[PDB]
């Protein structure tokens, strides 16, 4: 009987056992004379009794593990069945091309209230299932959408709201808004990223509302983990948003010289990264010569199979007029999107008076009368409040005035970018909440939410928000192993077949490691701000100083790895989670955590003459300023308690409902049908937490 | 893969992979502790800075060179030197490289034992060896006879070599230079009304003697000119604003490396030391010590040497002799471009000691 030997360009091959004895096991190629080498424990996996069958539900292979798993799944990309139960989880195969049955209207009419099991695996087997629960148990159900990026979350998505609009009954008014609408919420937040060139830099969770009889009373899209981090560092061959290099690259000469926008390389948040755009032959030579950049002029156009930022441009303001919003309206959109390109060329120095203080560079002056152009606050105004810190000594005594003490360069630097920051957090809420006005709902009892976020992210340079993501999957694979192995295992033994509930490889210590107080390493990345003279040098050896031994995380010195070997003390740190171990580069980490304005940056842009930048900034968050209101609150708050606060909050909504357990596979890299990778596809079975639930189900049956 | 050149020098300890170019690192060498009561609290300030950063700390630690007088401080703050200049500085792995270590042509023992032993067992290097400083200067030079100058702040060395063993009867070693010219420096500019008597601020000295000071064609002619003084007085400035002026002890200081009994040593000069250890060489042998006359290290940098050098010995050897000492380029690089080129000489990588070999026999054999 053979067994299976990892190979390079297999992941793993057939093979059988011709010398034995442990850290010695000779596994010799099936009928092949090629890697004849010994192995260890973890380097060897038992096979089936036969090769020449595959399976709809894996419940019928005996001896599973990872590379039986990888060859069921192998052989099924071949015959098309992207769709394949693996135990109670979803895992979806994306096939890169035009299928007629999956698009057959039949095939939902077919399935429509059909039971999980009885019926072949499919996407719309998933989404009857988070239906029968809100008849059974009378239960909200989360459908969660997880899978590395561009691996067609946000494509099979549109399936099981297509499920939902045709068999419990025609669903919301109007569904296809929402299809039209998230090209265009991804020209704000969608990037270029090392892992896939479209890829979203946010969490999207729609919120189908129901009522009592479980019929659709109407919907609300929401937004979570907001990469605001990229506005200040876009990376080298990242870009920023994919917002402004579809503004600059084919709109009107009576409206880019009003807005006074020109090429990518002239704002200094595009002067980082990527400043080339996506085309195609007839697209790029319809980009004129004063919208490139150095970069394009050299190198032109970037490929991708789908974004094209000059085609892109026509069908985002078709998708605008789709959500309701009027072209005049389009262009106070299109006046604080110009606003933050003529924010960001404010440049500072020292000089003046107070010697310690700040002022502004002469070069940002033609910069300075644009940005209070489109803002709706003068120039003068916003002078002395960018350097300045505002305070008062009315409460203290009838004495009363309110002084003003210069700030420094650096923390004129950092409030600018914070006031950039602000700005783009609010706008984008803008734009969510003008698409939630036209479905809103009445009478909310049942609801079936629908999460679209990034998975695992890991590459060559990893950053705050790589481990701000990473940390949001570690979470959500904990309580996976409360929802997928704790969960189903009572369930066994309410049907009386029996298996024990045993426990799982825990990581509640790595939790309490990162968000935790005081010792945690967000908690001294917070204490970092509230330091003078702040540094990544500081905070690095703070977390070694404060804890010396700990096996979830190690520096880069005590690290065998080659690239690591390259890296000091002081410049990272490396966490092990359930995908292997990361390591986190540090440098700008103390202006990653910055993210807030104080009272002189607040009673400026909130109380805006313009009408639409006070709605950005709509209410509570402006608020007339008075006498004796009482106390200078929330002062620095930091973006890691932003999102501690706002990943503990979907946790409490995901820990009171039901939910759906969806896994979507790249099969290559280059997204296209027939090519099938075989190590990158394993990297996501492990980078997934397959391995750990196909060996802990098993037991005695 | 590739062997580490790791020179143990006074200075300036030297590192850098085995070819094909330029030593990596050059740093002051000191460890420095922190000599005043932190009331602010840091936060988390260093318990031992090593350089560079302890010199960019001068006048808060209290500056101590790991090795004095040729022999280390402790192996206690010797280990943070090699700790950090393996991680903190160089950015190499401990298992990844054979060493090459480098110790005075005469050090008393356990020195090269306990260090052997030490760095075998703390960093568990696969491979090692010792090279003598002056030897490795001989590969530098290219040449396969003459007698070497390893002249490295705190201890001098006069080594003959000749095709191709080492003489035993001629090998001299010379307290002289260059720890008591920077400790003479600082004894000759209080006659300037300056003080440098603070462990940290004597760095400042050494870079005064880096700079200004220069040696004399003859002893007594600059004493002549001195009586006619204005360009012997020359104006450094000092890192608080303070001018200096320094003339007469300008080139008397490094005057000291002749008639040496000014410091305090009653043995002889430079110009002693080199007649004395050819003169212990064979007739016959003689002839081709002459004119590979050889120097090197940092403390042959000073200007006036070696023609000074030259002139003096030119006048007390044999008549009709030739006589010339040859002064390569960067001395202070000299002894590390040695090694450079020893580590990379095809075969002799089979003539280091290995970690097997080590298991076998330990601190023993040390040969
Ligand atoms: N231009 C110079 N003139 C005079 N002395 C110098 C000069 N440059 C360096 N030195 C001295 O040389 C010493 C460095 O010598 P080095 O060759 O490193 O000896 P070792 O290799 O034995 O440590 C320093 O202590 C310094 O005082
Ligand atoms: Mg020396």
């Amino acid at each position: 009987k053979p067994v299976w030997a990892p190979h390079p360009t297999d992941g793993f091959q057939v093979g059988n056992i011709v010398d034995i004895g442990p850290d010695s096991l000779t596994i010799e190629p099936l009928n092949q004379k090629g890697k004849t080498f010994l192995a260890l424990i973890n380097q060897v996996f038992p096979a089936e009794e036969d090769s020449k069958k595959d399976v709809e539900d894996n419940c019928s292979l005996m001896y599973l593990n990872e590379a039986t798993l990888l060859h069921n799944i192998k052989v099924r990309y071949s015959k098309d069945r992207i769709y394949t139960y693996v135990a109670n989880i979803l895992i979806a195969v994306n096939p890169y091309f035009d299928i007629p049955k999956i698009y057959s209207s039949e095939t939902i009419k077919s399935y429509q209230g059909k039971s999980l099991g009885t019926m072949p695996p499919h996407v719309f087997a998933i989404a009857d299932k988070a239906f029968r629960d809100m008849k059974v148990l009378k239960l909200s159900q989360s459908i969660i959408v997880s899978g590395e990026s561009g691996a067609g979350k946000t494509e099979n998505t549109k399936f099981v709201l297509r499920y939902l609009t045709e068999s419990y009954g025609t669903g919301q008014d109007i569904d296809d808004r929402i299809v039209e609408a998230n090209p265009l919420l991804e020209a704000f937040g969608n990037a270029k990223t090392v892992r896939n060139n479209n890829s979203s830099r946010f969490g999207k969770f729609v919120e189908i509302h129901f009522n009592e009889k479980s019929s659709v009373v109407g919907g609300f899209v929401s937004h979570y983990l907001l990469e605001k981090s990229r506005i200040c560092v876009q990376g080298k061959e990242e870009r920023n948003y994919h917002i402004f290099y579809r503004l600059c690259a084919g709109a009107s000469e009576d409206i880019r010289e009003r807005l006074h926008l020109s090429s990518p390389d002239n704002f200094r948040y595009l002067n980082r990264g990527c400043t080339r755009y996506f085309a195609n032959k007839e697209t790029d030579k319809q980009i004129l010569q004063n919208r490139k950049s150095p970069e394009y002029l050299k190198a032109g156009s970037l490929k991708d199979p789908l974004l094209d930022d000059h085609g892109d441009f026509i069908r985002m303001c078709t998708a605008m007029k789709k959500i309701g919003l009027d072209d005049e309206e389009k262009l106070d959109l299109f006046r604080v999107v110009a606003g933050v390109l003529h924010l960001g060329n404010i440049d500072f120095e020292e000089a003046g008076s107070t010697s310690g203080g700040c002022n502004l560079k002469n070069k940002s002056t033609q910069a300075l009368e644009y940005c209070a152009e489109l803002l709706g606050l003068d120039q003068d105004d916003l002078r002395v409040s960018l350097t300045t810190r505002v305070m008062l000594t009315t409460a203290g005594g009838a004495k009363g005035t309110v002084i003003k003490v210069p700030l420094k360069v650096e923390q004129a630097n950092n409030a600018r970018d914070a006031l950039a920051k602000t700005v783009y957090s609010h706008l984008f809420d803008h734009v969510v909440n003008r698409v939630n006005q036209c479905f809103p709902f009445e009478t909310s009892s049942y609801f079936i939410g629908v999460l679209d976020i990034a998975g695992f992210e890991y590459f060559e340079h990893n950053s705050f928000e790589q481990f701000c993501i990473n940390y949001c999957n570690e979470k959500l694979q904990q309580f996976f192993n409360e929802r997928i192995l704790k969960e189903e295992q009572e369930l066994y033994q309410k049907e009386g077949l029996g298996v024990n509930e045993v426990h799982y490889v825990d990581n509640q210590d790595c939790i309490d490691l990162i968000e935790a107080r005081l010792v945690g390493i967000l908690d001294i990345l917070d204490e970092e701000n509230r330091l003078p003279q702040p540094s990544d040098q500081h905070f690095t050896s703070a977390v070694h100083q404060k804890h010396k031994d700990h096996f979830r995380l190690s520096i880069p010195r005590k690290s065998k790895l080659a690239i690591h070997r390259n890296i000091r003390d002081d410049e990272g740190f490396i966490i092990r989670h359930f995908a292997g171990a990361v390591c986190y580069e540090t440098t700008q980490f103390v202006e990653k955590n910055n993210d807030a304005l104080h009272m002189s940056l607040e009673s400026l842009i909130c109380e805006s003459r313009d009408k639409f930048i006070r709605e950005l900034f709509e209410s509570s968050t402006n608020n007339n300023k008075d006498t004796k209101q009482k106390a200078g609150k929330l002062s620095f708050i930091s973006v890691g308690n932003k999102f501690k606060t706002q990943l503990n909050l979907l946790l409490d909504k995901l820990r009171s409902t039901g939910a759906s357990f969806i896994r979507c596979i790249k099969p290559n890299l280059k997204m296209t049908s027939h090519h099938f990778e075989g190590a990158q596809i394993l990297s996501q079975l492990q980078c997934s937490g397959m391995v750990s639930v196909l060996d802990l189900m098993q037991g005695g049956f | 893969t590739t062997a580490l050149v790791c020179d143990n020098g006074s200075g300036l300890v030297k590192a850098g992979f085995a070819g094909d170019d330029a030593p990596r690192a050059v740093f002051p060498s000191i460890v420095g502790r922190p000599r005043h009561q932190g009331v602010m609290v840091g936060m988390g300030q260093k318990d031992s800075y090593v350089g560079d950063e302890a010199q960019s700390k001068r006048g808060i630690l209290t500056l101590k060179y790991p090795i004095e007088h040729g022999i280390i401080t402790n192996w206690d703050d010797m280990e943070k030197i090699w700790h950090h200049t393996f991680y903190n500085e160089l950015r190499v792995a401990p298992e990844e490289h054979p060493t090459l270590l480098t110790e005075a042509p005469l050090n008393p023992k356990a020195n090269r034992e306990k260090m052997t032993q030490i760095m075998f067992e703390t960093f568990n290097v696969p491979a090692m060896y010792v090279a003598i400083q002056a030897v490795l200067s001989l590969y530098a030079s290219g040449r396969t006879t003459g007698i070497v100058l390893d002249s490295g702040d705190g201890v001098t060395h006069n080594v003959p070599i000749y095709e191709g063993y080492a003489l035993p009867h001629a090998i001299m070693r010379l307290d002289l230079a260059g720890r008591d010219l920077t400790d003479y420096l600082m004894k000759i500019l209080t006659e300037r009304g300056y003080s440098f008597v603070t462990t940290a601020e004597r760095e400042i000295v050494r870079d005064i003697k880096e700079k200004l000071c220069y040696v004399a064609l003859d002893f007594e002619n600059e004493m002549a000119t001195a009586a006619s003084s204005s360009s012997l007085e020359k104006s450094y400035e000092l890192p608080d604003g303070q001018v200096i002026t320094i003339g007469n002890e300008r080139f008397r200081c490094p005057e000291t490396l002749f008639q040496p009994s000014f410091i305090g040593m009653e043995s002889a000069g430079i110009h002693e030391t080199t007649y004395n250890s050819i003169m212990k060489c064979d007739i016959d042998i003689r002839k081709d010590l002459y004119a590979n006359n050889v120097m090197s290290g940092g403390t042959t940098m000073y200007p006036g040497i070696a023609d000074r050098m030259q002139k003096e010995i030119t006048a007390l050897a044999p008549s009709t002799m030739k006589i010339k000492i040859i002064a390569p380029p960067e001395r202070k690089y000299s002894v590390w471009i040695g090694g450079s080129i020893l580590a990379s000489l095809s075969t002799f990588q089979q003539m280091w000691i290995t970690k097997q070999e080590y298991d076998e026999a330990g601190p023993s054999i040390v040969h």
